[PDB]
């Protein structure tokens, strides 16, 4: 339902997120950002039940933000995967549990690599050349298995990404609005206004 | 009631000094010297037994040298009892970072957290204050090779060579004298045992009498070894500086 | 849990465990805080009995409670951890739920309360720390100076100087400072709390530290060889 | 040592009758109930004066009907005020009304005796608390850290006050306008006053039934301050 | 009818000492001698039992007690203490050992976690520090044979040979002279029968002295048979007779 | 010198509360023995009743704690009763938990924990009694453990307790050095209670009448007391030899 | 001396001096009276001012619409047990639809007030208290004491310089305990008790506070030009 | 020294100062007794009439426990109205649980072993009572007197207060001169006698007499106060044998 | 299962003028097809000039009833024998009915 996506190039994380917000049978809004930014060079996006998301990504987000003014540091994306899937990990033995999905994309400035861990609602971490949940990765998973290749630039990597929204736009059931693309690489993160 | 018992571990003496801080570092300042000297290529921390007997296990003992993680160690100068319930709470600590972050811990995070402890025993609770002073000796990857004191009222320092115990102040002159910036982990080893030598109560300094360990990058390709230092290990190296 | 009351009233009226922590303070390294008109400047001593330090990783004076507020104190330096750790906590906590970052005076507000109720809480002592608060509040310009005290009271201040030997500081900034004119500049700021310091600081190579906020979240720390042109000039043009 | 709660043989709580002591170092305030509304007046008193004396804040809302000056260990009024808004906002809340201003003094009253061996040590600062209710109309209380409450026509409290509570018997009757009582408040406080009197230095302040609880610009209490000294040249 | 003594009994005076700490050590002076020998082959623990009446039965109270099948304690100070010390020392070798590793702890460990208690007692709110000095011996598979001394403060020293109490000053020295690091197990009993000797007074016989051993491995005190790896313990108490026999040729 | 008031040391190493309650225990003047033959063990104690308006029958310092066990205190009856009520709980929970009578000599063990307890924790006083338990135990046979303020206990041949203890303990001692022997070896109670109370009467050098002692008696599953006319029967027959 | 520390310890004679200290506290209140006749029951209290600009500190509490009090001492401490007193007398309608027993009040308060005599860390209350009621045994007056002692009486005072108005009421027993079915002869009988403890002051309009309850009389207060009539 | 000042200390002597200090407050008290009887108890105090302001008969000191145990006492009332609600709780849970009332043995260990933890911390204060009680039980009637420390036995007869001497011997002379027993309508007089005699001891404000019994034939093993016709008659007597 | 609602049955009317209000109920009180009470009253003179009725589950009714009773009693002690306005006694029925808003009283209430 909820979209999000992530490719791993060369020297970039790429985030695509869908805009749509649905309750029932009301689209209630078109211009939604599902994402947010945790430290200068590390990025979350978030998909699952309503309400849920964007609590945990704003209580992860003040927690490497604590940290950020503490130490005078940014953590790692390895780091932040981390200490988010054990955030995850122990939500699900919980009273009420997160349903909540999430990618990180992040650029490690001290290995000068981009990297992209998909983590879901379980605590179950992986990292990823790409990355989808939900019904997403069912179409982007093997047209990126076909057309990925490990050394892409950025632009490369964006058309690989207009290639699965396409796809998704062509074969999901949902009107989704559309998706809002993000870069984090070693000059941070930005937002692509045109897509 | 009880109030008649009570001392007031936790106030203020009229001149602004916290007594149970003042007389724990007094207590200290009685217990076997502990030197740490930090060099470009490693960190030395050397530190001497506190009265030997003949019949004394010398190889399977451990009073003033403990290993925290694998890249972080501590000298001991005060109640050894006290300074293993901290020793165990600061490798607990390390542990719970390492499990969050997939990272070990900083050297300075770790020495906070364990001041911070010590801070709480002087503010609230009514009990005494931890009667240590520790020497943290470790590595990591954003400030490479550090040296840290902490003390019972909780404050810590970072330093290029420091002595914690008996006689700090005639070890501490001796260290500013032959100190300086480029020295190599060999000299800093020859500093460390020279300075013990001098400021001692003995007689003369003996291996029996000595804990000797290195924090150096000797191991191959940016890997970092500890080594505590075993007895022959003591001996062959106050030979080698000709000290016996 | 351990429940007696330390700070209590004595006959006279006075709460001596909370006159007693104002010593301390008074035992601490001086701290001042000075505000231009587009700017505050926070200056801090360092004493050098102690040779041999690693400045790299020593614990610096100045703490960034935020991107756009800072904080700077005068006493026991175990006890200021606790209050600055907290307020890091209510800064983020602030944002999280108003979407917006702190006041100067709000966070000072809370640092004050959290000093408060440490002198009328059984088991605890007063905190033996006052703090000098500065920065700029959210797409705001003009500059904030606040200063607290273990007994809980705070107020603004145009400049203020805490710590060992403040007294002497502060008659130097009473007479130095014109209130309808601060200091136009950074530079102004900066040379007339290097100025204010150097009446006690004894030299002021290590000695001295300075941090500069501006507005719009833009705080750094000056080195050594920055201050010690202050410095340098400051002592050719006393020479008169 | 001894308890915190202890009598004295005199049937007097010790430390309570200590933080009495630290109240008397306060700096002055003062407040006068007319038919028109009451009047409270503060001396801001700043230790140095490169202090900015603006952020000074010793006179304090509560509700919009509903106004307080303190005087003594000042931060310790900072949970007293907090318990007096909540109290008054939740009684909004409860039966969609007012509080009555006695209701609300009796609320803050509660806490004062909440200590012993609850806190630590009685608080070290007293309470003039202004307001306006349907019932009573215009009223002016003393919250003491006894726990007990008196109402007053008027009251000053502080290092000055058996001097001005003094004054405040000759000059007190119950046809004074608001002007008048305004005018009062300010010849009080510069006479028991250190330092000389300006807009700086001391701070008006006033509820109507009307208007509501107002602190005064210190513009506005320069002219009543110029309106005060030229009357009594003119006589 | 609660507890009010939540802060602590032993605080730091102006010279720097803890003086319940010293005043415990001055009542560990005072009690009967003990000691400790270790051999290549083993290790030995011995102490005077001093009764209190003649009426009294010696046997039915323990000074040398088995903490594990390998581990073994006695003491000199106060034997309450003693007593007590011994059922949390017993105690905590499973809850924080056995029951996590499915094996008894190493003699080191054990002696750990039994500072650990007397730490406590020296911070902890309103309690005295323990009255007594341990002398822990035991063996495991890595370390071999070890033994321990543990004061009132936490602190623990490992030992070739000591002695704690009364007349340990003398025993020490004794022990001094007739240690050598190639003793076997029957040299360090005799040894530790002439050492104590010096300081008991009145009788010297297995029934006033107690005296135990780390040594191998006994199948026949195991209770059952059948299981290769299950082997028997390493500690054993010496029977009257068995002290006796050895006090003939002496 | 607040070391006094409170179970902290003292700068020569001693507890004083411990001490003072040792001298609580011969605040009621009052002496108990105890000895074991073949099959029993008998306790023995005095039963002084001054005030003629006192029910002289409510008057005890024995206590039956379980069907096996009996308790003699030498001490004040407030700490007396407060361990016994807790001796008794102690021993019923036992059973329960375990599912086999408490022992003597594992009750006064955990007796004696309890008391070292309060020698350690200061917000509790030590209570000022000597507890003596007896009886016949399945394992070990007839037993005499006995538990101090201190914390201490030990088992005894034979044992006694009070302000002339030393006299009797003594007189005890010279007894078991003539017969060679750990016990008395006799085969009835009955006269192993005469014994008891000839053996007092040599070392305190007093003569009793039936309402003057108190006797407890600890047989193979059961301990009972005696009455008057009981210990009346036993004093005729001590008498006519 | 050294045994007035607290509530915890007794003096070598027996004496708990923080209570003593505490029934102090009542002697230097202003003076409040009690009386009743079989019909019934009266309180009767001067109020003290701070000065001439101030109220005059009121001394009686109404605790439910057959029972009420008067205090002297600690005014906090008065409002505390009143507070205490209004549950009980709820309590006792709610769950059994029973008037709470002036006597069980009574009781109650004694047993609230001993609890802070026995324990490290409180302390005594520092109030007295006259109870009167109407209940299913007719009208009652009780004298309450911090030491824990209630007392059922006809008639007392409580106060700075009661011992006047206790002789006055002690002398005229015989005739206001028969003042039946009469409410204003009831009051000028315990407003001329009061006047026995007057010094330089005498009763104004202002100064007065009188409260009545009885067999077709709930519990009332009256207070101002109300009690013009009695001067 | 120092050793009187806090509750739970022993003294060099081995004695709890605090609790012979509260000894001292009974002793203040008013006179207080407890009479044994053929089948049941006797219990009697004496109420001094401050002034003539006390209504007459209600100001009642004797207190019940259950609806079979009596319970009077001297010293600081209030720790003895705090001991008899401990002792009614005591004996609600007993007759929970086990169904029969409590036996009063029983019921006086309970009291007892309250008491002596009033001993066992300086956080808490000694009982400044001695309390006399008793009842009817299945094994017939018992008396018994409980004091601050937590001492208690039976008794034949028992007394405490400011009187307890002249009491005392009074009670001994009807031990001696009725060794089969005393009736329980004879100890009721008797009972008013004791207190008539034992008031020449406060002799400076006169008195009121107050009276209560338990007895398996009288009363049916129940508590009843003394009232009416069998008060006054017990009052002449009393008043016959003064003169 | 044990069920804790019943059904009391009867019914209740509100009407308010210019210068007066009345609320009527009827008197009959049922379970199922049985009548428990011909007149059993559920309209009640709560003080203050406000009458009160709580119609649904008696038992609920009542419970609540008793609590608005007390309520106003608490009123008057705190606040100086104040009178409780209409609009101030709505608002205060709010709060003790919302305070059981995850165990309701099954009552449709009208004062």
């Amino acid at each position: 339902m909820d979209i999000i996506l992530g490719i791993r190039v060369q020297d970039s994380v790429i985030l695509a997120s869908s805009k749509a917000v649905t309750r029932g049978i009301s689209v209630l809004k078109d211009s939604d950002d599902k994402t947010r930014q945790l430290s200068p060079h590390t990025l979350m996006s978030f998909a699952g039940e309503a309400g849920d998301t964007v609590q945990f990504a704003e209580y992860i987000q003040a927690n490497i933000q604590l940290y950020s003014i503490r130490e005078d540091y940014e953590l790692s994306p390895q780091a932040v995967s981390s200490f988010v899937r054990q955030e995850l990990a122990k939500s699900i033995r919980s009273r009420r549990p997160y349903q909540v999905n999430v990618l990180i994309g992040g650029y490690d400035k001290k290995k000068n690599k981009p990297e992209l861990y998909q983590i879901d609602y379980l605590g179950t971490k992986v990292e990823l050349p790409y990355g989808a949940h939900g019904y997403s990765g069912f179409y982007t998973f093997s047209l990126l298995d076909h057309h990925y290749r490990p050394d892409m630039t950025t632009e490369e990597g964006l058309d690989l990404l207009k290639l699965c929204v396409q796809e998704l736009e062509k074969r999901m059931p949902m009107d989704f609005k559309g998706v809002i693309v993000k870069i984090v690489d070693k000059d941070g993160i930005r937002q692509v206004d045109d897509f | 009631g009880s109030r008649r018992y009570d001392s007031r571990t936790t106030i203020f003496s009229p001149e602004g000094r916290l007594y149970q801080v003042e007389y724990a570092l007094e207590s200290i300042s009685h217990a076997g010297t502990a030197i740490g000297i930090m060099a470009s290529d490693g960190i030395v921390l050397a530190a001497e037994r506190k009265v030997t007997s003949t019949l004394l296990e010398q190889d399977t003992s451990t009073e003033k040298l403990y290993k925290l993680n694998d890249k972080i160690a501590v000298a001991v100068a005060g109640l050894t009892a006290d300074a293993e319930i901290l020793i165990n709470t600061a490798r607990i600590h390390a542990q719970n970072y390492l499990k969050t972050y997939n990272e070990d811990i900083p050297v300075e995070i770790l020495v906070r957290r364990l001041s911070d402890i010590k801070q709480g025993y002087t503010q609230h609770g009514g009990l005494r204050p931890f009667g240590v002073s520790f020497i943290y000796a470790g590595y990591d990857d954003r400030y490479g090779y550090q040296l840290y004191t902490s003390n019972p009222s909780g404050n810590y320092t970072g330093w290029k060579a420091i002595s914690v115990g008996a006689n700090t102040s005639a070890a501490q002159t001796l260290l500013q004298m032959d100190y300086k910036d480029d020295m190599k982990v060999d000299d800093a080893i020859e500093l460390a045992l020279k300075t013990l030598s001098k400021t001692t109560d003995s007689s003369a300094l003996t291996y029996d009498r000595l804990e000797f360990a290195t924090i150096r990058k000797g191991a191959n390709d940016g890997e970092v070894y500890q080594k505590i230092f075993k007895p022959q290990e003591i001996k062959d190296i106050l030979v080698k500086t000709g000290i016996t | 849990g351990y429940d007696r009351a330390l700070s209590i009233f004595s006959p006279d009226g006075h709460i001596f465990q909370v006159e007693y922590a104002l010593e301390a303070v008074k035992r601490g390294t001086c701290a001042v805080g000075v505000k231009g008109k587009n700017c505050v400047v926070l200056g801090c001593e360092r004493r050098s009995t102690l040779k041999l330090q690693d400045t790299r990783i020593t614990p610096s004076k100045v703490s960034k409670i935020d991107s756009h507020v800072v904080l700077s104190f005068s006493g026991l330096n175990a006890d200021s951890r606790i209050l600055i750790e907290k307020a890091r906590v209510e800064a983020q906590s602030h944002r999280l739920t108003l979407e917006d970052p702190v006041t100067v005076e709000y966070l000072t507000r809370y640092v004050a309360g959290v000093q408060q109720r440490y002198t009328q809480s059984g088991g605890v002592r007063p905190f033996g720390v006052s703090t000098l608060i500065a920065g700029f509040d959210p797409r705001d310009d003009e500059p904030k100076l606040y200063q607290t005290e273990p007994s809980g009271i705070y107020s603004s201040w145009s400049a203020q100087t805490i710590g060992r030997n403040s007294k002497t500081v502060r008659e130097f900034l009473e007479k130095n400072y014109d209130r309808k004119e601060p200091p136009a500049t950074v530079e102004e700021c900066v040379k007339l709390t290097v100025r204010s310091l150097l009446e006690v600081v004894q030299t002021g190579a290590k000695n001295i530290e300075i941090t500069v906020v501006k507005p719009d979240s833009d705080i750094v720390a000056l080195s050594s060889e920055e201050i010690n042109q202050y410095v340098t000039q400051i002592e050719q043009e006393k020479q008169e | 040592d001894r308890g915190v709660s202890t009598f004295s043989p005199e049937g007097r709580l010790f430390q309570v009758e200590y933080s009495l002591e630290a109240i008397k170092l306060g700096s002055t305030a003062i407040g006068i109930a007319t038919k028109e509304g009451v009047v409270l007046g503060v001396e801001k008193r700043a230790t140095s004066p490169l202090l900015e004396s603006d952020s000074i804040e010793k006179i304090v809302e509560i509700d919009r009907h509903i106004g307080c000056a303190m005087s003594g260990l000042t931060a310790d009024a900072r949970s007293m005020i907090e318990h007096a808004r909540t109290a008054a906002v939740t009684h909004n809340l409860y039966y969609d009304e007012d509080i009555n201003v006695e209701s609300l003094t009796q609320s803050v009253c509660d806490l004062a005796l909440r200590f012993g061996e609850l806190m630590s040590r009685p608080f070290g600062v007293a309470l003039l608390i202004a307001g306006h209710d349907a019932d009573d109309g215009y009223q002016l209380f003393h919250a003491e850290p006894s726990g007990t409450f008196y109402r007053y026509n008027a009251k000053a409290i502080g290092s000055g006050s058996e001097g001005a509570q003094a004054e405040l018997l000759n000059e007190w009757h119950s046809s004074l306008t608001l002007k008048e009582a305004e005018l009062l408040v300010l010849k009080i406080l510069k006479q028991v006053m250190e330092e000389k009197l300006d807009e700086n230095n001391a701070q008006l302040s006033c509820i109507t039934k009307q208007d509501g609880f107002k602190i005064y610009d210190n513009e506005k209490t320069a002219e009543l301050i110029k309106e005060l000294k030229e009357k009594e040249a003119a006589e | 009818m609660t507890d009010r003594y939540s802060f602590s009994l032993t605080t730091f005076s102006p010279s720097g000492k803890l003086g319940q700490i010293d005043y415990a050590l001055t009542a560990v002076k005072q009690g009967v001698t003990s000691l400790g020998i270790k051999a290549t082959n083993g290790v030995v623990i011995a102490t005077e039992k001093k009764s209190s009446s003649p009426l009294a039965m010696s046997e039915t109270l323990s000074k040398v007690s088995l903490l594990t099948p390998d581990i073994g304690a006695v003491y000199s100070g106060m034997g309450p203490d003693y007593r007590v010390l011994v059922d949390k020392s017993r105690k905590v070798a499973h809850t924080s050992y056995k029951r996590i590793y499915g094996e008894y702890p190493p003699t080191k460990l054990l002696v750990s976690e039994v500072a650990k208690i007397m730490q406590e007692a020296t911070q902890s709110g309103g309690v005295r520090p323990f009255g007594v000095s341990l002398l822990i011996a035991g063996h495991d598979e890595f370390n071999g044979f070890s033994l321990y001394q543990v004061d009132p403060s936490g602190s623990y020293f490992p030992w070739k040979a000591t002695a704690i109490g009364k007349g340990s000053v003398a025993a020490k020295t004794f022990l001094e002279k007739r240690w050598n690091d190639e003793l076997e197990l029957e040299d360090a009993i005799h040894i530790a029968l002439l050492t104590l000797k010096e300081s008991v007074e009145g009788e010297f016989n297995g029934d006033t002295i107690e005296l135990a051993i780390i040594g191998d491995e006994n199948p026949d005190l195991l209770g059952y048979t059948g299981i290769p790896t299950d082997k028997g313990p390493r500690f054993r108490k010496l029977t009257s007779q068995e002290i006796n026999d050895r006090l003939e040729a002496l | 010198g607040y070391d006094r008031h409170i179970t902290i040391f003292s700068p020569e190493g001693r507890l004083y509360q411990v001490e003072y309650a040792f001298k609580a225990t011969n605040q009621t003047n009052i002496n108990s023995l105890a000895v074991r033959g073949k099959d029993c063990t008998v306790v023995i104690s005095q039963k002084k009743v001054p005030d003629k308006l006192l029910d002289p029958t409510t008057v005890s310092y024995i206590f039956c704690i379980s069907r096996t066990i009996g308790m003699v205190v030498n001490g004040p009856i407030p700490d007396a009763r407060n361990a016994a009520l807790r001796a008794k709980a102690e021993a019923a929970e036992f059973r329960y938990k375990y599912g086999y009578d408490m022992p003597c000599d594992v009750l006064a063990k955990r007796m004696a924990n309890l008391s070292q307890i309060y020698t350690q924790r200061a917000y509790m006083r030590p209570l000022g009694v000597i507890l003596t338990f007896v009886s016949v135990d399945e394992e070990l046979g007839p037993s005499i453990y006995k538990t101090d303020p201190a914390g201490y206990y030990v088992g005894y041949k034979a044992t006694a307790t009070g302000p002339k203890q030393q006299e009797i303990t003594t007189n005890l001692e010279n007894h078991f050095k003539k017969s060679k022997i750990d016990h008395i070896n006799e085969e009835s109670w009955e006269k192993v209670v005469e014994f008891a109370i000839t053996h007092m009467i040599d070392a305190l050098g007093t003569e009793f009448s039936k309402n003057d002692l108190e006797v407890g008696v600890a047989t193979k599953d059961k301990f009972f007391t005696l009455s008057a006319e009981n210990i009346e029967e036993r004093l005729v027959a001590i008498a006519e030899q | 001396n050294n045994y007035d520390g607290d509530t915890v310890t007794f003096s070598p004679t027996g004496r708990l001096f923080q209570v003593e200290y505490a029934l102090e506290a009542i002697k230097q209140g202003s003076v409040t009276v009690g009386l009743r006749s079989n019909t019934h029951a009266v309180l009767v209290a001067l109020k003290r001012n701070a000065d001439e600009l101030s109220s005059y500190q009121k001394k009686i509490i109404k605790c439910d619409e057959h029972m009420g009090l008067s205090l002297a001492g600690l005014a906090p401490d008065a409002r505390v047990l009143s507070n205490y007193l209004r549950q009980q007398c709820n309590y006792s309608s709610l769950v059994f639809n029973r008037k709470l027993a002036v006597e069980r009040a009574g009781h109650l308060l004694c047993d609230k007030a001993q609890k802070n005599t026995q324990s490290y860390g409180g302390r005594p209350y520092g109030v007295g208290l006259l109870i009167i009621g109407y209940d299913k045994s007719g009208a009652h007056l009780l004298e309450f004491q911090p030491s824990g002692n209630v007392t059922e009486l006809y008639g007392t005072a409580i106060g700075a310089r009661s011992q006047g108005a206790k002789t006055y009421l002690e002398r005229t027993l015989d005739t206001f305990i028969k003042i039946d079915g009469n409410p204003d002869e009831l009051i000028k009988a315990g407003v001329e008790a009061i006047s026995q403890s007057l010094r330089d002051e005498s009763l104004t309009v202002d100064n007065l506070s009188i409260a009545i309850v009885g067999k077709d009389t709930p519990f009332t207060i009256y207070d101002g030009e109300a009690v013009a009539k009695y001067i | 020294t120092g050793y009187d000042l806090s509750n739970s200390v022993f003294s060099p002597d081995g004695r709890n100062f605090q609790v012979e200090y509260a000894v001292k407050a009974v002793e203040n008290g008013t006179t207080s007794i407890g009479i044994k009887c053929n089948d049941g108890v006797v219990f009697a105090v004496e109420k001094l009439i401050t002034s003539k302001l006390l209504v007459p008969q209600k100001n009642v000191k004797i207190q019940v426990v259950d609806r079979h145990i009596g319970c009077v006492y001297s010293g600081l009332i209030p720790d003895g109205r705090h001991l008899v609600n401990r002792g009614r709780e005591e004996a609600a849970s007993f007759k929970k649980l086990y169904k029969t009332p409590i036996p009063i043995p029983a019921f006086a260990d309970r009291l007892g072993q309250y008491v002596q933890a009033h001993t066992l911390y300086n956080s808490v204060r000694p009982f400044g009572v001695s309390t006399i009680f008793g009842g009817v039980d299945k094994n017939g009637a018992h008396l018994y007197m409980l004091e601050p420390s937590g001492s208690y036995w039976g008794y034949k007869g028992a007394a405490t207060g400011k009187g307890r001497q002249s009491a005392k011997a009074e009670l001994e002379k009807l031990v001696d001169h009725h060794p089969e027993g005393l009736s329980a309508r004879e100890a009721v007089k008797q009972a008013a006698k004791i207190i008539y005699l034992a008031h020449e001891d406060n002799k400076e404000k006169d008195f009121e007499l107050e009276i209560s019994w338990c007895s398996l034939s009288e009363t049916n093993g129940l508590h009843k106060f003394v009232k009416g016709d069998l008060l006054q008659e017990a009052i002449d007597f009393a008043q016959k044998e003064i003169n | 299962q044990f069920n804790p609602y019943g059904d009391n049955g009867g019914t209740i009317l509100g009407i308010a003028g210019e210068d007066f209000a009345v609320l009527a109920g009827d008197t009959r009180n049922i379970t199922d097809y049985s009548i428990n009470s011909r007149y059993e009253p559920k309209v009640f003179d709560c003080g203050d000039n406000i009458v009160m009725s709580a119609n649904g589950f008696a038992a609920d009714g009542d419970a609540l009833v008793k609590r608005f009773k007390n309520s106003v009693k608490w009123y008057h002690f705190d606040h100086n024998d104040k009178k409780l306005s209409i609009n101030s006694a709505a608002r205060n029925i709010q709060h003790l009915l919302y305070g059981k808003r995850f165990f309701p009283y099954y009552v449709h209430t009208i004062i």
